[PDB]
């Protein structure tokens, strides 16, 4: 029995709120080894927050960790905890548990947020090489998922990273370049999926 | 309990497919632990997107399931990471850690990316259609196709004034297959402005390019 770390799902917050992350263990003798716990934003490196002692039940904090942040147990359910107070959007992270540097959990998604959810709005980008696309504007949290003809058509896309507008909203345009002698022969559709507003958009991309 | 600095170097990496990648990690502090002589250093890869994935552990011992073509290596303070053949899959960010005192600290990582020859993008324009403008809004995108390298410089121009603060930039990871990027700016404006104007051009400098070329369209034609 392999070693297992399961964590708790995508956490969706708005400032100056409270999260309390769960890290579940089993293939092991819970009390053998120390849960660490590390942060990893965006488009950023890794932190290391600190760890607790899973016999005495002493968490010890690296510097920027100290405060909003607490680690604690339920010993009799093999599980170590991660508890931020009074959110900030720079909370906004995965979050790691692990047993040191040898096994680590899936992750935890947390995004903090005055924004509320949203569905996107989807519109069309009109097109011997031609390029269409579907604009996938104003929708919060993320993320959404695009495919273009049912997944029949994956040569030739490229759906971008999202961006944070202004708003709070995201948005993000897919593009796919196909034979301009088709345009006149095969119809593009663009299926617009964004889970959180249960949103399913299917959008023909003609010329005009 | 002690501060120890990692330094990695490069910063970021490209490599022509096949050949040999070296990275390395400078410790403040020696990692060596004259104990049980194991030096506490270990290497990670994270692919965008993705958790962090153990390749080589006590400096040099690979992880079960890392092709052999990664290396560690190095003792003490000065620690190597070798890709003796790069694949397009490699793509990836790597970082050293470092967990021989507390607090347990990673290097800034060195970024690797897959060098090809120089490609131009090809540039398309896109004007906002006419259901998102009966929302008061008007997007216009610029689109880059596969291009390389990375580095590319999109400008929009309202009636030949150059435009500053209303558009964003969005790049999609390395492609696997052709080893290019593609690029979209879009310009954001009000649908007030957008009747305003006549002329919405986009200009693209790009090192594939021997002069910058634009592409543009007249607001109904
Ligand atoms: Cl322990």
């Amino acid at each position: 029995l392999q070693i297992q770390l399961v964590q708790s799902g995508p956490e969706l917050k708005k400032p100056g709120e409270t999260v309390k992350i769960s890290c579940k263990a089993s293939g092991y003798t819970f009390t053998d080894y120390s849960v660490h716990w590390v942060k990893q934003v965006p488009g950023k490196g890794l932190k290391w927050m600190g760890w607790i002692n899973t016999e005495t039940g002493e968490p010890t904090y690296a510097d920027d960790f100290k405060g909003r942040f607490a680690f604690s147990l339920e010993s009799s359910a093999s599980t170590a905890y991660l508890e931020i107070h009074n959110l900030k959007n720079e909370d906004t992270a995965t979050y790691f548990c692990a047993l040191g540097w040898l096994h680590w959990g899936l992750g935890t998604t947390l995004t903090v947020s005055s924004a509320s959810t949203k569905g996107p709005s989807v519109f069309p980008l009109a097109p011997g090489t031609a390029a269409l696309g579907c604009l996938v504007k104003d929708y919060f949290p993320e993320p959404v998922t695009v495919s273009w003809n049912s997944g029949a058509l994956t040569s030739g896309v490229h759906t971008f990273p999202a961006v944070l507008q202004s708003s709070g909203l995201y948005s993000l345009s897919s593009v796919v370049t196909v034979p301009s002698s088709s345009l006149g022969t095969q119809t593009y559709i663009c299926n617009v999926n964004h889970k959180p507003s249960n949103t399913k958009v299917d959008k023909r991309v003609e010329p005009k | 309990r002690l501060d120890i600095q990692l330094t990695q170097s490069p910063s970021s990496l490209a490599m022509s497919g096949g050949q040999k990648v070296t990275m390395r990690c400078k410790s403040s502090q020696s990692l060596l632990n004259s104990r049980n002589e194991r030096n506490y250093l270990a290497w990670y890869q994270q692919k965008p997107g993705q958790s962090p994935k153990l390749l080589v552990y006590f400096a040099s011992i690979r992880e079960s399931g890392v092709p052999d073509r990664f290396i560690g290596s190095g003792s003490g303070t000065d620690f190597t990471l070798t890709i003796s053949s790069v694949q397009a899959e490699d793509l990836a960010d790597y970082f050293c850690l470092q967990h021989y005192n507390t607090p347990w600290t990673f290097g800034g990582g060195t970024k690797l990316e897959i060098k090809r020859t120089v490609a131009a993008p090809s540039v398309f324009i896109f004007p906002p259609s006419d259901e998102q403008l009966k929302s008061g809004t008007a997007s216009v995108v610029c689109l880059l196709n596969n291009f390389y390298p990375r580095e590319a410089k999109v400008q929009w121009k309202v009636d030949n004034a150059l435009q500053s603060g209303n558009s964003q930039e969005s790049v999609t990871e390395q492609d696997s297959k052709d080893s290019t990027y593609s690029l979209s700016s879009t310009l954001t404006l009000s649908k007030a402005d957008y009747e305003k104007h006549k002329v919405y051009a986009c200009e693209v400098t790009h090192q594939g390019l021997s002069s910058p070329v634009t592409k543009s369209f007249n607001r109904g034609e």
